RNA sequence: GUUCGCGAAGUAACCCUUCGUGGACAUUUGGUCAAUUUGAAACAAUACAGAGAUGAUCAGCAGUUCCCCUGCAUAAGGAUGAACCGUUUUACAAAGAGAUUU
RNA sequence: GUAUGUCUAAAGUUAGCUCUUAUUUACUAACAAACUAG
């Protein structure tokens, strides 16, 4: 059994965990970018199993 | 077959129940057509009306005029006009499904509006982002009747309900948890499946309590999430990869 | 598709505007060109 | 004098779509369908709300079901526009109902003539329309007044009773009265159906009245000064102490209260 | 006031359409915000009224149309279109889709094209995609064994029904086991004269047996702890038929 | 169905009727919308507390808000309408002195 | 005593020191000798 989310105290509350907050990714500049975002990918999902084994 | 017959009235007029629901409350709130002042007893019923198919399955209207959409109201078994319905009162097959190729991503096969993502209760019309197949299929308890079953005998009732709603993938009755996940061969069967045992009951009529039917609270067929196990996420990501494969050689043909 | 667009006459008691709605929405301040801030150029205070 | 150019009616502007259509009906009819609709709509309007236990009566008469919480009379109190049209609804099924009376047969043509005199000239005392709206009382006073004109030109022989039907310029008070206030039921309900529907504005900002003279001229003389100071002072961005030098100002304004030579150490 | 993205598919086969505008119609079904909504039939005689359900801004975000809410340069689902370009660009390029009201309006309102729209926007990088997708494909009851989980229950109908000229059916898919069933005496024989024989469905190998015993679900198992070890026992049966 | 023109029968009958024919009058509605749960109203039912300055009892007006409600409202009211208090480390240096590895 | 706030399965999501004990003092109570709230 999973745990309960707080109640949604107005109908446009805002659930933090689903979505990036507000995407505001930077503005996109001269130099290439997916070589770290793949590292940032990898090294939040061994943090995740990390988690997932010790928390 | 249903090719060849007209659709039967399979109830009168006079013989739907009224539009004003059980008294849940004190004074009825004739807006939002419901009940204020108190919560106490359950709004959900065990539904009068069963489908049954091969009975009062024919050709409508909705043949002659060509429209593809089907009965909401021949799936809960409570259409009034049989034969004139606009809608279509028979099983969704292949070739019906196959015209609502162009509009079953944004639609459902009742003409009902897709909306963003699913409810907080996973039940409801469905998305157009998830292709959405399998359906859980949750209280079972007050369905049997609080009924003492072995999960076999229940999981062949399952089998043999949804069987008469289009072509399954996979049943799986899950014992530990009291629920099935009913998978079909197309989206518009199961959106028909969901609509169709909304609040039924799993209850043979070669049982004794089938004059206590309508007492406790149906089925709970409602959209299912992502089977999560490995082994299920695998079949998954190689079926969408092969279906993947087939509209690569279709954007090729394209252009 | 050469196609006439033909506004209906909606019906007057209705709500004219019914995806109209109160509600509130944050915009995003988007940044299409960075803009440059040029400021060319102890103990009493 | 009347605006020229207004081609537009509002009837005329109706029958020229698809959804009004044109029928001769009896006017008692008319009358007793206005009154089923008028309370269609607003027993509608209060259980959109969720106001379910204000049981409104036939009769347009709104009372509380049973006795309420506070927030059952903060949801269930409502303007002078609802009311306003629940009292119109009382005096139009008054009228409808002595014609009513008169026409099933139970009472005659004279005494429906004193009745809708009756109705015409105790508005203020059959109705209620006099709280939500007041200056109602000006048509009341002159329908008071048109009954002590006629019922001393009616009763020159006749002395002192009821029997007087003479009703035509009362109701011509209340048509005037009507005349009047279309236009502010049409703004008023199309501002309550467009906060129902719609919602409220949510860029509510509040005009300075005498209530916010303080606070608003606090607000004004505080970001003037803290300006100034910004300005005045040298490459310093601003965290924390930009709320304090202003502790300053106000310390220096409660030193001119009390007459105390603002002296502080230090200070610039 | 932008015109809609409505492809050649939802408007169909006729060169004269006639659409209805209604300015802020509805709440869009990616980001609840109004939008003037366009509403039509394909034929003149169509009994179907197809309208749009997104608007413009989210339809150009995601490179979609506004009525079949597929994209509009290929005229596909939105998932499989960046799963497609995930294999291309080796890349998980994915539409990321928001759940909070707030999140959905300010990820409709800002100016970007998110997910995969970028790529089939303008037809150059398309036609780059595109032959580069062409550079990668370059490159009376029975018993049934022998049901990988992969198989589904309807194949196993409609290859029976194909081999045949056209019932039920009973696949428990945990113990990887089929079953078979029917009423008609002269179908059985039938069913053994279009042949423990093979079912070749997709070159997947499935034994049949003729099962004399009334199978129920309970047949195959009464729990799910059966099914895995009878499905372990049956691979090994299967071995040693091999 | 109404009318105009023609032919054929009753009929060797310019009266009338029938049958057959060409034309004209008349020309594409309605749906953003499906009839009880499963596309979302909120209050009320239970139980407990029971208000912002602090030693108590309070009048408030404000501000921020990706909180709204009642209100016709740019007025007013909603406990000063409610949440506000919570965590709290680097635009980080320079001089001088001694104790340590080489 | 209000405003107002908070809790509430019917529906199952797939693997010095330590101590007992009494007196005093301080703040609180719609608790008592038919009614009083921001
Ligand atoms: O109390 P009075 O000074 O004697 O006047 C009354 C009174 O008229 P006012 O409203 O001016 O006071 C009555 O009105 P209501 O009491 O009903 O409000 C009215 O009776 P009706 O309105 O029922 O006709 C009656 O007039 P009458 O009795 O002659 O019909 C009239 O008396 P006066 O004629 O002597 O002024
Ligand atoms: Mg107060
Ligand atoms: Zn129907
Ligand atoms: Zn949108
Ligand atoms: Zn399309």
């Amino acid at each position: 059994v999973a745990i309960k989310k707080p109640k949604k105290k107005y109908g446009t509350d805002i659930d933090y965990n689903e979505d990036i907050v507000y995407e505001q990714a930077p503005m996109p500049g001269i130099y290439d970018t997916s070589t770290e975002d793949r590292q940032i990918k990898k090294k939040f999902e061994q943090f995740e199993r990390k988690v997932n084994r010790k928390g | 077959s249903w090719r060849d017959k007209s659709a039967k009235v399979q109830v009168k007029e006079s013989e739907l129940p009224s539009s004003i629901p059980a008294q849940t409350g004190l004074t009825f709130n004739i807006w939002y057509n419901k009940w204020s002042q108190g919560f106490a007893g359950n709004t959900r019923f065990v539904s009068p009306f069963a489908l049954q198919p091969q009975l009062h399955s024919g050709k409508t209207r909705g043949d002659n005029d060509g429209q593809l959409f089907f009965c909401l109201f021949f799936a809960k078994g409570m259409c009034c006009l049989g034969p004139k319905c606009e809608y279509l009162h028979h099983i969704p097959d292949e070739e019906d499904i196959g015209k609502l190729a162009l509009r079953t991503e944004v639609l459902d096969c009742f003409g009902r509006e897709k909306f963003a993502d699913y409810r907080e209760d996973m039940g409801g019309i469905g998305s157009f982002r998830k292709k959405n197949k399998t359906l859980y299929v949750g209280g079972i308890d007050g369905a049997l009747n609080s009924k003492h079953l072995k999960p076999a005998q229940i999981e062949s009732r399952i089998r043999f309900v949804f069987s008469r709603l289009g072509d399954i993938d996979r049943i799986r009755y899950v014992e530990s948890k009291n629920c099935g996940f009913v998978k079909f061969k197309y989206q518009a069967n199961a959106e028909f499946a969901k609509e169709a045992m909304s609040n039924q009951t799993l209850l043979l009529p070669s049982d004794k309590e089938w004059d206590d039917r309508r007492e406790g609270t149906g089925l709970l067929v409602k959209w299912a999430n992502e089977d999560p196990d490995p082994a299920a996420q695998k079949r998954l990501q190689e079926e969408l990869k092969l279906e993947s494969l087939n509209m690569m050689v279709h954007l090729i043909n394209n252009n | 598709h050469h196609i006439e667009v033909v506004s209906k006459q909606m019906d007057p008691l209705l709500p004219r505007f019914v995806g109209k709605k109160a509600r509130k929405v944050v915009a995003p301040t988007e940044n299409d060109e960075v803009v440059p801030v040029l400021h060319m150029d102890p103990n009493e205070w | 004098l009347p605006t020229n150019h207004n081609k537009t009616k509002l009837l005329k502007s109706l029958k020229n779509t698809k959804y009004f259509q044109q029928t001769t009906i009896d006017w008692v009819e008319a009358g007793l369908q206005l009154c089923r609709q008028g309370h269609n709509m607003l027993n509608l309007l209060i259980h959109r709300k969720g106001l379910t236990y204000l049981h409104l009566d036939y009769n347009f008469n709104l009372k509380p079901t049973k006795t309420l919480t506070t927030k059952e009379r903060k949801k269930s109190r409502l303007g002078n526009s609802f009311h306003l049209m629940r009292e119109l609804l009382k005096m139009m099924k008054l009228i409808v109902d002595t014609h009513v009376q008169f026409r099933l047969g139970n009472v005659d043509a004279f005494q429906l003539a004193d009745g809708i005199h009756y109705i015409l000239n105790h508005i203020g005392q059959l109705t209620g329309i006099y709280r939500y709206k007041y200056k109602v009382m000006h048509q009341i006073r002159a329908c008071k007044d048109l009954k002590h004109i006629i019922y001393y030109k009616f009763n020159k022989n006749l002395g002192k009773g009821p029997g007087c039907g003479f009703w035509q310029p009362a109701w011509r008070v209340w048509l005037n009265f009507l005349r009047g206030t279309i236009p502010l039921l049409e703004r008023y309900i199309g501002n309550l159906i467009t906060r129902q529907f719609e919602g409220r504005s949510n860029e509510i900002v509040k005009t300075t009245t005498k209530q916010r003279l303080d606070a608003y001229y606090d607000l004004e003389l505080r970001n003037s000064v803290m300006d100034d100071i910004l300005e005045m002072m040298p490459e310093s961005i601003r965290q924390k102490k930009a709320r304090t030098i202003l502790q300053h100002l106000s310390e220096a304004w409660r030193c001119w209260k009390a007459n105390i030579p603002w002296d502080v150490p230090g200070m610039p | 006031e932008p015109p809609p993205n409505i492809c050649e598919q939802c408007l169909g086969d006729e060169a004269n359409i006639r659409m209805t505008k209604i300015p802020q119609g509805s709440e869009c079904k990616i980001c609840t915000l109004p939008f003037t909504l366009y509403h039509f039939k394909t034929s003149k005689r169509s009994n179907n009224i197809i309208k749009t359900l997104i608007c413009v801004r989210c339809a150009t975000q995601r490179n979609i149309c506004q009525c079949c809410m597929l994209d509009s340069r290929w005229h596909i689902p939105i998932q499989l279109r960046d799963h497609l370009i995930s294999l291309v660009n080796e890349e998980n390029v994915m539409t990321e889709e928001a759940k909070n009201d707030m999140m959905k309006r300010f990820l409709s309102l800002k100016n970007v094209k998110l997910g995969g729209a970028q790529i089939t926007s303008d037809p150059s990088e398309a036609d780059n995609i595109v032959d580069k997708l062409k550079n990668i494909l370059l490159r009376k009851s029975f018993f049934l064994y022998n049901i990988d989980a992969s198989i589904p229950e309807w194949k196993i109908t409609d290859t029976v029904s194909q081999l045949l000229g056209i019932l039920s059916l009973i696949v428990n898919h945990k113990a990887k086991c089929g079953g078979l069933r029917f009423q008609s005496s002269e179908l059985g024989e039938r069913f053994v004269s279009k042949i423990r024989g093979v079912l070749l469905i997709d070159r997947f190998r499935i034994f049949i047996i003729p099962w004399s015993s009334g199978f129920s679900a309970a047949s195959f198992g009464t729990n799910t702890a059966e099914n895995i070890k009878l499905s372990l026992s049956l691979n090994k049966l299967i071995q040693l038929e091999l």
